[PDB]
């Protein structure tokens, strides 16, 4: 009956196999990296599928047994490294996103004419929308409270300024000749950065 | 859209289990 057990870490090994198949097919990072940890996981998995038969045909031998164990770290150790890079997979989507959130946050700031700044305006919200669900995602899975402070007050100040900005920079197309104006802008400009800069060192925590 | 570690946390936790398991077996009526 030790087949039972065997059977439950191949079910178990072909499940895990199969996410972890699909994630190297459709990441848009990592991806040849992702499928090189996926294939030793495959290679390591059905090393570890004739070690735990063997052993379970003969459970009291310790050689078998041995092989068993060894076979077991291993695969553990391929699939500790395809969770790393899946990790970090994750990590660079959200840093491309949090970067095209910054280019359109520095567009909105500088758009030239109101026509413009409507445009660049809800070119900039949508993707703002996006980056925070990616950002709410990563901060439940980060481990120190700090950080995931850190992140839940950035992605805060990045939601509640955006709008601002748009009025600040309207103030300012409205009102060419008023320094206060400008100077209110880049003030709102300052805040958003900060929080730019507090996801993506937060992101990585 | 869960991330790629969602997508992979439960099955690495059925399979470390299932690991342990098999590991922890031990039966001495096995012996005879």
């Amino acid at each position: 009956k030790a087949h039972v057990l065997a059977a439950s870490v191949e079910q178990a090994t072909e499940n895990f196999l199969e996410k972890g198949d699909k994630i190297a097919k459709e990441s848009q990072f990592l991806k040849e990296e992702l499928v090189v940890a996926v294939e030793d996981v495959r290679k390591q998995g059905d090393l570890m599928k004739s070690a735990a038969g063997e052993f379970a045909d003969d459970p009291c031998s310790s050689v078998k047994r041995g092989n068993m164990v060894r076979a077991a770290r291993a695969l553990l150790s391929a699939v500790t490294r395809l969770l790393i890079l899946a990790d970090m997979a994750d990590v660079y989507k959200l840093l491309v996103q949090l970067k095209v959130v910054e280019d359109g946050i520095l567009k909105l700031r500088n758009a030239g004419n109101e026509q413009d700044l409507g445009i660049q305006y809800k070119a900039l919200k949508p993707e703002v929308d996006k980056l925070n669900i990616m950002a709410a995602k990563r901060q439940q899975e980060l481990k120190d409270v700090g950080n995931r402070d850190q992140m839940a007050a950035a992605r805060g100040i990045l939601q509640k300024n955006v709008p601002i900005l748009y009025t600040a920079s309207q103030a300012c197309l409205q009102h060419p000749d008023v320094a206060a104006y400008k100077a209110n802008r880049d003030l709102i400009y300052k805040q958003l950065q900060q929080a730019v800069t507090g996801i993506s060192n937060a992101a990585q925590a | 859209h869960p991330t790629n570690v969602q997508r992979l946390a439960e099955p690495s936790q059925m399979l470390k289990h299932a690991v342990v398991n098999l590991i922890n077996y031990q039966d001495d009526a096995e012996l005879a």
